[PDB]
């Protein structure tokens, strides 16, 4: 890794992260193709920026397409990419998609406790108490421990909804 | 179902990757499981625009939804990989076919032929030809056209004219291809007598109109504003069989025009082809990268594109001006360093703009030029013989 | 064919325990220049549950109630003894070590007490690393006015207590407990450096106790320990248990967490030592320049909640840096590299300014330690403390550099 390659990667990564921060996944795709033309191999960081850009403007299909580009490109997705995907699935209420992403995280030797908590909290926030309860119970029966705040939130919401069983 | 497949097939034939992608997302958003034919259509649509990664992603998604690959999907995959010269992907797909047990038809053989031709592996191309004749099946016009192109590229005039006189004996109305790279190969060795003797028969062409128009315009008789309109209508008429045929037609025409001394005519033909839709990856202009892609072009098409790319550079700054000589798995290897595309581009740039366009220390198939070297930089003289 | 092909501790040390139902499994006691330690005499195979390492009976301990009133378990103090009057006058909150020191002296004076024999293996005044035995010269090398002031306050409190309770008119049974002040100072130092606090149930009574446990104070401290203490109430035995499923190699030291979530300064105040991989150390930054917490964690593979950072170069120093570096988080907002480079440059400048504030460096401190031949234990302890702070700052600098490197 020369200083010239480092500077080119720095400029391209900066501009790509910029385009990801202004909710422009198409611009991130232009930057990725610019890296391809320039000979710079797209690492997990640029692709993570692409995934975040797709997920910021509530686009689940594009985010999963970017993850498919991850797996096709041969790069290992970052934990932040999977966290963004599970958060997007929870915001949209896609509990099964979040579970699939958690399984993929587990296959990639990652700690899925934080993602599980984020998914449960998002499902509760979006008012999907049934799927939130199912995901929480799956995690708890799997040996995973939740925070005190999440326990209290689950108990209070379930009892407010009249769901004594959960 | 029928509407989706029809739209996707039309987009794939016309090289409309964006429309096929939009249709795919819209129809997936309605909880509709895609069929194998629609997936094949979008895959071949992506391959027209040299977007190999998108086509591979779609092919990977094909198995995820339960849609198993078909023969048409493999045919599209080999054709897309052969257009770009990605022969490594070609043999990988061939191994996939051999372990899948599906018989190999003429499409696999000729796709391999032009995959090795575009990659510069002439010896492997003729070896695969002799293997194609060894087993079974009859080559069509496409196979002999591909071998004529590979013979013309690898400075083989004698075998070229032998195949020419052998193929025209079948009363097959020889196409624009044969004439085009025959003029190219005759201009390689300054065979002006052969060029004129071919053009004498070429000009009349009582049977077809396309040959007559192109033969008139190559000599310069159709360069006027009113006389270029006939060429424009014939080009528009030819733009109906698909971008798969359009790219080959433009490649042959550009090679013939460049190698017959008609550099300005080749430049104008490339310019009118760009607005048509052929070669969509040719140019990229932005604050970061100013790129020219030539991995899907021939030697003649590369030189015309490089000539007009250098001229546009001098008009004006991007952080980098790059040349995509080789694109694919060959980049991460020294094999692409020796490739005819890479060496030809390097020699052209070296003898035109001196020692300014250097190689990449990280990629084995790109020609590089930093912004600092751009600061110190009409460069190529385009004239008609 | 068979034909063709740190020192061991005093055997009496374990023998006096062994004859009194102390059992050590798979570990042996070793002694070095630093002090005693417990090491695995063989390869401990990781089992399904925690494995029993040592068993210390309750009757061999010196325990006092952590809360008023003061009741000792086992009750060694006779009714009407003046030592109870001395103990009962202490401050309930801050004077816990004085009561344990009084109990230790009383036990040392008892003929049938076990600690009369076990007390011969305690570190002496010249071997204990507690700062209560440090002079003004040693305290001057801490390079921390706060720690020095705290140590002076502790020493003044201990000496005031001894002067108040060990005057001329005390009975002979009390005067012989501590004839002169430094003996009581050493007793307080031993109590501070080896006391273990736990919630133990005896019979039907559940309470918190301050315990001087033999053979369990032998374990050394670690913030990533392989052993933990579990109290067995049915037979009144304290168990030392290795972590479940954690393989331990032959010769690996047995370590327990003396106290979790405590920085190096409090460790130096209480146990008289510090560690360079303290994952709770704090460096006071200005907070104007901040980096991305998520990227910092992902680059170094630090997972879990902020209270349970762990690693899948990376050690407790990197975790401490992540816990102390100025960080910003915006859920899923990525960081643009350009601001990160400037932020880490400013942070590195701050760290280098802090290093320049120190009169010397860390490598020269290590050289001074290697050339040291006539210095007390507290002298080397203070030198090691300041050197460890210097290495923590240097590790912060290197971590910032490599994080900015791997950001692309
Ligand atoms: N990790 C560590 N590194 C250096 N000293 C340590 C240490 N953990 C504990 N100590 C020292 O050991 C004492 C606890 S009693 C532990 C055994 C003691 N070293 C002996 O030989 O008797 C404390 O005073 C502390 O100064």
């Amino acid at each position: 890794v020369s200083a010239l390659e480092r500077s080119l990667r720095l400029t391209f990564m900066d501009e790509l992260m910029e385009r990801a921060r202004n909710r422009d996944p198409s611009g991130v795709s232009e930057v990725i193709y610019d890296m391809i033309a320039a000979g710079l191999s797209p690492g997990p960081r640029s692709f993570h920026g692409l995934v975040v850009a797709h997920a910021l403007n509530g686009d689940e299909q594009g985010a999963m397409h970017s993850l498919r580009k991850e797996l096709g490109a041969g790069q290992r997705p970052l934990p932040e990419t999977m966290i963004a995907l599970v958060r997007l699935s929870g915001s949209k209420g896609n509990a099964q998609r979040g579970l699939e992403l958690l399984a993929a995280m587990e296959k990639l030797n990652y700690d899925i406790r934080q993602a599980w908590l984020i998914l449960v909290e998002e499902l509760v926030r979006t008012n999907h108490l049934e799927e939130a309860n199912k995901v929480f119970l799956k995690g708890a029966r799997g040996g995973m421990r939740a925070t005190d705040q999440l326990y209290d939130l689950m108990i209070e919401e379930d009892c407010k909804a009249g769901d004594h069983s959960n | 179902m029928e509407t989706y497949e029809g739209i996707i097939f039309a987009c794939g034939k016309g090289g409309l990757h964006e429309d096929a992608r939009k249709i795919l997302q819209y129809m997936t958003a309605k909880d509709v499981v895609p069929s194998s034919k629609a997936y094949t259509g979008v895959i071949e649509a992506f391959g027209q625009a040299a977007l190999y990664e998108e086509a591979l992603v779609a092919f990977n998604t094909m198995h995820e939804v339960g849609s198993n690959p078909s023969i048409e999907t493999f045919h599209s995959l080999l054709y897309s990989f052969a257009r770009g010269g990605l022969f490594k992907e070609s043999e990988v797909i061939l191994s996939r076919l051999v372990n899948s047990g599906i018989p190999r038809n003429r499409d696999t053989f000729n796709a391999t032929i032009e995959a090795y031709k575009q990659g510069g592996k002439f010896e492997e191309a003729v070896k695969t030809y002799v293997d194609m004749e060894k087993s079974r099946c009859d080559p069509d016009e496409r196979t002999l056209e591909a071998v004529l192109s590979v013979y013309s590229c690898a400075r083989l005039v004698d075998e070229c004219r032998e195949q020419f006189e052998e193929m025209k004996a079948s009363d097959i109305l020889p196409s624009i291809m044969c004439y085009c790279m025959m003029l190219s190969v005759y201009g390689k060795t300054e065979s002006w007598d052969d060029v004129n003797e071919l053009l004498e028969e070429m000009l009349s062409n009582r049977v077809s109109n396309i040959h007559q128009v192109i033969g008139q315009m190559i000599k310069g008789n159709y360069d006027d504003d009113s006389n270029w309109q006939i060429v424009e209508y014939v080009l528009d008429k030819l733009n109906s069989e698909g971008c798969g045929l359009g790219i080959r037609f433009y490649n042959a025409l550009l090679d013939a025009l460049w190698w017959l001394g008609q550099k300005e005519r080749a430049a104008r033909v490339l310019n009118e082809a760009t607005k048509r839709g052929i070669f969509p990856e040719l140019f990229r202009k932005n604050k970061l990268v100013w790129s020219v892609d030539v991995h899907r072009m021939s030697e003649g098409g590369m030189y015309t594109a490089l000539s007009v790319w250098l001229n546009d550079l001098s008009d004006i700054l991007p952080q980098l001006a790059v040349v995509v000589s080789v694109r694919g798995q060959l980049e991460k290897s020294s094999a692409a360093r020796e490739s005819p595309i890479t060496r030809a581009a390097f020699s052209f740039l070296q003898d035109h703009v001196s020692s300014s366009f250097s190689f990449t220390g990280w990629n084995g198939g790109r020609i590089m030029c930093q912004r600092s070297q751009l600061k110190q930089l009409n460069i190529v003289a385009l004239t008609n013989s | 064919f068979p034909l063709f092909q740190l020192e061991s501790a005093d055997p009496d040390f374990y023998k006096i325990g062994y004859v009194r139902r102390v059992r050590a499994y798979g570990v042996e006691f070793k002694e070095g220049p630093d002090g005693f330690g417990i090491y695995a005499s063989k390869d401990i195979e990781p089992r399904r549950r925690a494995r029993v390492i040592m068993e210390i009976p309750h009757e061999l301990m010196i325990t006092i109630r952590q809360k008023h009133p003061w009741m000792f378990f086992p009750d060694i103090v006779p009714i009407g003894h003046p030592i109870f009057d001395i103990i009962n006058s202490t401050d309930p909150e801050r004077d816990w070590d004085l009561r344990l020191a009084c109990l230790l002296l009383f036990s040392f004076d008892r003929e049938d007490h076990f600690w009369r024999l076990y007390g011969d293996f305690l570190p002496a005044a010249d071997e204990c690393s507690s700062l209560l035995l440090a002079t003004e010269e040693d305290l001057a090398e801490l390079q921390d006015p706060q720690l020095v002031s705290t140590i002076r306050q502790q020493q003044k409190r201990v000496l005031e207590f001894w002067e108040k309770n060990w005057h001329s008119g005390v009975p002979l049974k009390i005067k012989r407990l501590a004839e002169d002040a430094e003996r009581f100072i050493w007793a307080v130092s031993i109590a501070q450096t080896r006391c273990i606090s736990m919630k133990t149930r005896i019979g039907a009574l559940v309470q918190d106790l301050n315990m001087m446990i033999p053979y369990a104070d032998m374990l050394n401290h670690s913030f990533e320990p392989n052993c933990f203490l579990h109290w067995r109430p049915k037979d009144r035995i304290l168990e030392v248990m290795s972590n479940a499923g954690q393989a331990i190699k032959k010769g690996e030291e047995m370590t327990i967490n003396y106290m979790p979530g405590q920085k190096n300064n409090m460790l130096m105040e209480r146990y008289g030592f510090s560690t360079p991989v303290n994952p709770w150390d704090a460096i006071p930054f200005s907070g104007d320049s901040r980096i991305h917490l998520n990227s910092f964690l992902s680059v170094f593979n630090i997972f879990g909640l902020p209270e349970e950072y762990y690693h899948d170069f990376v050690d407790g120093a990197v975790i401490a840096a992540a816990r102390t570096l100025p960080t910003w988080s915006d859920i899923d907002l990525p960081p643009i590299p350009s601001a990160e480079r400037k932020a880490v440059k400013e942070l590195q400048d701050e760290c280098r300014k802090m290093l320049a504030e120190y009169p010397t460096t860390s490598e020269q401190d290590q050289k001074l330690l290697d050339s040291l031949s006539e210095a007390r234990t507290t002298f080397a302890t203070a030198v090691k403390y300041r050197m460890h702070r210097k290495m923590f700052i240097g590790k912060i600098i290197k971590a910032l550099d490599i994080y900015q490197e791997r950001l692309l």
